[PDB]
């Protein structure tokens, strides 16, 4: 634990990358979180909204 | 624009409507602005015959 000064810093830019990353899976109350799901599924109108 | 329709075919006159005259006969724009005007005409455009 010489270096955790550097390891933290490291850590952080890491996991806010990977959380930036795991966002892209949640479909924040739309029916997928697929872009290509929703325009194969459904005409404009609805999956414009 | 002026025709003359079923009654059950005037819902097909909307923005983003699947149906038979919208995608055959007459299609309206997803940013469709104006009004659509229906009124029974079978006093006039009906034949017994």
């Amino acid at each position: 634990s010489a270096l955790g000064k550097l390891q933290d810093v490291v850590n952080q830019n890491a996991q806010a990358l990977n959380t930036l990353v795991k966002q892209l899976s949640s479909n924040f109350g739309a029916i997928s979180s697929v872009l290509n799901d929703i325009l194969s599924r459904l005409d404009p109108p609805e999956a414009e909204v | 624009d002026s025709f003359v329709i079923r009654g059950d075919e005037v819902r097909q006159i909307a923005p983003g409507q699947t149906g038979k005259i919208a995608d055959y006969n007459y299609k309206l724009p997803d940013d469709f602005t104006g009004c659509v005007i229906a009124w029974n005409s079978n006093n006039l455009d009906s034949k017994v015959g």
